[PDB]
């Protein structure tokens, strides 16, 4: 088993320094090398830089000075630290393990080959905004179930910033049946976004209901009960 | 700039990515699909590792003076997604920017219209001076939508903000819909309509207030 | 244009018969500079 | 006078570049005209004259020089020395 | 380079010109002069190089040129061919 898992504060203002931290699983820090890719919207993927123990710790020229990766041994973490951050910097960030390798086209003492990694396991991802626009947690009222057989039944939440939310659903257990749909931004800037569930008609009750949402960058946890 | 390929099921896709060759190369290939994260699919010019099957050919690193390609072979609705290359060319430096992704899109999919599901403002909104309904428009093949609103008769204008077309991982898109009105202008009125139109089909969906 | 890889010129022989051959210069060698004697190679002192 | 650069390369800063790719006002079929062409040329057949890096055919302060009909061959091929009669 | 032109003449259209009158930059006794000269040519001693009507020698681009020294003959004069002794 081995496994990544990436987090941040998701939202940053002009000029600050950006700071991730990526969740590991099976294999530790010292054992691989490590590296991060992040994506802005509708666009190819930038290779930001990667590191490892012994100082094999080579950045992005692109980015160049204010871009510090690091590590932590004992809690066996990935680190990294962005200085100067601005609207470009706006992009879902990655942490993965780079494995390495050599190609080689003539003789090994001439120095005719080169050393090329490439990234087999990836995180979920880290979505992180930069906007000079402060944040607002999410308001919630919840779709009551009205439009035998089959039902549906749903959970709006109104106003936000910024993206994203995760949505379960009596905190995880209620799961099957979950069509939750991606937000909208309004013209002042907020998000919305809507949860629903289908349900038989096998639905009187009284059960326990609830979609449980989690705005991490307004550490917000807003869970109402929807019945008819 | 947005790059696309197109082919039947159960036959073999190629798609291109990259600078042309000047030295030998190692090129490096991912597979993002909509949602998810990138996935490494071939490492060497052609080396596949598990949980990827073949046969998803490339070009050798051997060439010159080439491009580097990518054959999916016997493809399926499964392997629509974006593709992207990693270069490594002896002659050019490090490459710290993916290639520009070419989108792959099989053809003759599910032709299926979506599933409008028209919620009314919950009384707790409205009892916060504030009033909104929303139809949300699910599996919807392909997502290519436009929503009207009607207050009764008369079309709607005002107020509407709309989603775009999005591709959840599973062979469906998803789309919604919404209009800010005041609570009493909601319960004044007989019936607001949510309107959505496919590629040729018009449903209907409609609540009225209490 | 070069097609293809920038790679330099060079030249291999056998490091096996190298040191064998060297060897029969060497033991040819003695007999003009006496039995116990030292006959090591160097390369070039300078020049064009 | 060339004006030469280094051959399209990703070595690293040790190794030196030994082939420079030159472009230079060369003649043409007509006396009328002229033409601006590039050839490549190993370290060891330019030097740095003299903020352009600019170069020239090393035989330029010591020889002239005369191309080798390609028409023509390097092989060392056998060759016997017969004497006259009476020797 | 030559700039040409037709010969002073009065033809009907269907017979076309073939005397070109072409004026040139030509070389002087000093490396630092030139001259601008005019010469007659045939149509087939020269092509149209390319609203000026420019034209060039035809050998330009297949071969060099060198002019038959006018203090020598083209005329067939008979030749025997002898034998050496004994044959
Ligand atoms: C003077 O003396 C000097 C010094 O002695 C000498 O210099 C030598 O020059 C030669 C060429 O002039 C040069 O050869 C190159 O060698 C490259 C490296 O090969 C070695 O490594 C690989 C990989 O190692 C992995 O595995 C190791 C464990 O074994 C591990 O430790 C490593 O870390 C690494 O993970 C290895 O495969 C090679 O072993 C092969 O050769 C053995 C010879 O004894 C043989 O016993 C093995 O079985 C093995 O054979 C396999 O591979 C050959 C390849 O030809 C196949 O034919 C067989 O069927 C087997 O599959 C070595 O240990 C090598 O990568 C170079 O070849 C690639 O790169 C050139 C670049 O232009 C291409 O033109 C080639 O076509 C080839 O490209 C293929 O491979 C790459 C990488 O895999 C791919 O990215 C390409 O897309 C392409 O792949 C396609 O084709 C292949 C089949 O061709 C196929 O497998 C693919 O699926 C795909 O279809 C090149 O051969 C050598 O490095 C250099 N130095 C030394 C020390 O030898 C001078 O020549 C001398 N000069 C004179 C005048 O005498
Ligand atoms: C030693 O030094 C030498 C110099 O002294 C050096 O030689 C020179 O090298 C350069 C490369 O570094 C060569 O330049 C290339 O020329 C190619 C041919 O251009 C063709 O298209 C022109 C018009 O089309 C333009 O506009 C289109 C938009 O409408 C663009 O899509 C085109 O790409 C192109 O834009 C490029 O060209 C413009 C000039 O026209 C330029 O302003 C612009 O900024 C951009 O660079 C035609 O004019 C041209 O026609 C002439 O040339 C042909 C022969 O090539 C003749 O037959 C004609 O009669 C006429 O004389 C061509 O039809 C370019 O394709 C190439 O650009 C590519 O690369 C850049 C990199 O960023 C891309 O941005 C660009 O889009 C191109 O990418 C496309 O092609 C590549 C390659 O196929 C492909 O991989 C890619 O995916 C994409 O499809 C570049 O400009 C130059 O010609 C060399 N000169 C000589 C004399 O050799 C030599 O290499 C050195 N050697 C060593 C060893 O170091
Ligand atoms: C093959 O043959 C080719 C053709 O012969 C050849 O290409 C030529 O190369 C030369 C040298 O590289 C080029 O000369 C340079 O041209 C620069 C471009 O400017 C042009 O375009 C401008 C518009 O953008 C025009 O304004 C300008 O003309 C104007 O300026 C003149 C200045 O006197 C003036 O008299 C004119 O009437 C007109 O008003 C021109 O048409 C030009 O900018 C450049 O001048 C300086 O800047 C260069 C960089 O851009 C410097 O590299 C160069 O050194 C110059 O700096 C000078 O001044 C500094 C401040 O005083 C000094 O410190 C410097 O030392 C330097 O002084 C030297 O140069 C002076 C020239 O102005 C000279 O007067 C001094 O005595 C001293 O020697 C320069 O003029 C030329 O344009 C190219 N021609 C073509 C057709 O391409 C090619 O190189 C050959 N080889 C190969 C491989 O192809
Ligand atoms: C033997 O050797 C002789 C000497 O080398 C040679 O004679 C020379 O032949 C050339 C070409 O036929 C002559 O050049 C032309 O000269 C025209 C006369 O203008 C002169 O006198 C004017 C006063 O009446 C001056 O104003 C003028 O100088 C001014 O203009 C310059 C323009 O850049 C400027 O930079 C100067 O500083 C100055 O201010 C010059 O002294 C001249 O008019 C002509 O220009 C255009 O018009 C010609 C017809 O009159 C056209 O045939 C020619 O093509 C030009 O049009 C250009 O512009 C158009 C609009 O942009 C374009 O569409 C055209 O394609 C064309 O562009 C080309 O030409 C540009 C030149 O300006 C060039 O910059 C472009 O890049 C492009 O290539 C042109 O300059 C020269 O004067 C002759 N010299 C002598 C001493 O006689 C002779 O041909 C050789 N052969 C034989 C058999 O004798
Ligand atoms: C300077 O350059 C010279 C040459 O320019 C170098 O000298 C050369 O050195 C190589 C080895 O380093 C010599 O090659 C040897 O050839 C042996 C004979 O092979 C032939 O016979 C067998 C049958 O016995 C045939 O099957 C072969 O044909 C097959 O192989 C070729 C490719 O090689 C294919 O194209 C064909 O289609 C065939 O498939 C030949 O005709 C050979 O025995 C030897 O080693 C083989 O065997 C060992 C096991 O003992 C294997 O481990 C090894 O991998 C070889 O395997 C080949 O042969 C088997 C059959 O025996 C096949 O089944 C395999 O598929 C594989 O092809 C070796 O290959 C070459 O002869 C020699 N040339 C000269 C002129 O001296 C110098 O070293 C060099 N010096 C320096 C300093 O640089
Ligand atoms: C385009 O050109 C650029 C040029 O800038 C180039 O980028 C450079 O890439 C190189 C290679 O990655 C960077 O150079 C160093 O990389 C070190 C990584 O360690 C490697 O080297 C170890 C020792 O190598 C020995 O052997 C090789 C031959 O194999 C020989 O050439 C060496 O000289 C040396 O003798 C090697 O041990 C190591 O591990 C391998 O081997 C062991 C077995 O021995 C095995 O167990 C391992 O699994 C593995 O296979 C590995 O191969 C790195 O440590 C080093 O950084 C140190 O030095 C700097 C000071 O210079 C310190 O600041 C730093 O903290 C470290 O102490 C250095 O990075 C070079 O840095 C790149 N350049 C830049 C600017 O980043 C591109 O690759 C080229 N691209 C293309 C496509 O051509
Ligand atoms: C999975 O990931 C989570 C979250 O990333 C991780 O939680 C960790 O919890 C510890 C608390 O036990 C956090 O520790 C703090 O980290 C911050 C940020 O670096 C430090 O600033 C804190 O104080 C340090 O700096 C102070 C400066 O004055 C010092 O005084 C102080 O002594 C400290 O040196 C403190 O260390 C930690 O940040 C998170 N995250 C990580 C990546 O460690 C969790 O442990 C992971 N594993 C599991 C199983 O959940
Ligand atoms: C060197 O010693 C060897 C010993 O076997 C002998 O055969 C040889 O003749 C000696 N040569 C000289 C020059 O003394």
């Amino acid at each position: 088993q081995v496994h990544l898992q990436e987090s941040g504060p998701g939202l940053v203002k002009p000029s600050e320094t950006l700071s991730l931290t990526c969740n590991v699983s099976g294999t530790l820090v010292r054992d691989n090398y490590w590296s991060w890719i992040r994506q802005p919207l509708g666009k190819q993927p930038e290779w930001i830089g990667y590191v490892h123990d012994s100082g094999d710790t080579n950045y992005n020229p692109s980015l160049k000075s204010r871009v510090h990766l690091s590590l932590d041994k004992s809690k066996n973490l990935v680190s990294l630290r962005l200085t100067g951050v601005t609207a470009a910097d706006s992009a879902i960030y990655y942490c993965a393990t780079t494995k390495h390798g050599r190609r080689i086209y003539g003789v090994v003492a001439f120095k005719e080959w080169f050393t090329y990694f490439y990234m087999d396991v990836w995180g979920k991802g880290t979505s992180v905004t930069v906007s000079s626009a402060s944040t607002k947690g999410p308001s919630v009222f919840p779709l009551a179930p009205s439009s035998g057989g089959t039902a549906a039944l749903g959970c709006l939440v109104k106003d936000y910033f910024p993206e994203p939310v995760t949505v379960s659903w009596n905190s995880g257990a209620l799961t099957s049946g979950v069509h939750t749909f991606p937000a909208v931004l309004q013209s002042s800037g907020l998000y919305s976004l809507s949860s629903v569930v289908t349900v038989p008609s096998s639905s009187l009750g009284t059960q326990t209901y609830i979609c449980n949402v989690n705005h991490k960058p307004s550490n917000t946890k807003v869970d109402k009960r929807v019945e008819p | 700039a947005p790059t696309f390929v197109s082919v039947a099921p159960g036959q073999t896709a190629r798609i291109t990515c990259g600078e042309e060759s000047l030295g030998s190369r190692s090129v490096i290939w991912y597979q993002q699909r909509p949602g998810q994260a990138p996935s490494l699919i071939i490492y060497n010019n052609n080396d596949r590792p598990s949980g990827i099957p073949d046969r998803f050919s490339g070009s050798p690193g051997s060439t010159f003076g080439t491009t580097a390609t990518l054959t999916i072979t016997s493809v399926e609705a499964g392997d629509e997604a974006d593709y992207y290359c990693h270069i490594w060319d002896s002659r050019r430096p490090t490459n710290w920017v993916f290639g520009e992704g070419t989108t792959l899109i099989v053809l003759s999919q599910p032709k299926a219209a979506p599933s409008v599901t028209l919620f009314p403002p919950s009384s707790e909104e409205l009892q916060a001076n504030k009033a909104t309904l929303v139809c949300l428009i699910s599996d919807f093949y392909p997502g290519a939508v436009t929503v009207a609103w009607k207050a009764d008769s008369s079309p709607v204008k005002a107020g509407v903000e709309t989603t775009t077309p999005s591709k959840q991982s599973n062979n469906k898109y998803a789309a919604s819909s919404y209009l800010s009105l005041t609570p009493e202008q909601w319960k004044s009125h007989k019936s607001y309509s949510c309107q959505v139109t496919h590629e040729g089909s018009t449903v209907e969906k409609t609540v009225a207030p209490t | 244009d070069i097609i293809g890889d920038i790679r330099q010129a060079h030249c291999n022989v056998s490091k096996a018969t190298w040191n064998e051959t060297l060897g029969k210069v060497v033991k040819q060698l003695r007999k003009h500079f006496g039995n116990n004697t030292i006959i090591r190679f160097a390369n070039s002192s300078g020049g064009d | 006078t060339l004006q030469c650069t280094n051959v399209t390369n990703n070595i690293t800063d040790d190794m030196r570049g030994e082939l420079k790719n030159c472009s230079f006002n060369m003649t043409t079929e007509l006396r009328d005209k002229k033409q601006k062409v590039y050839s490549l040329f190993y370290r060891l057949d330019v030097v740095q004259i003299n903020s352009n890096k600019e170069y020239r055919l090393i035989n330029c302060n010591t020889s002239a020089i005369t191309q080798a009909c390609p028409k023509v061959s390097f092989e060392p091929i056998p060759i016997h020395y017969c004497a006259p009669a009476g020797f």
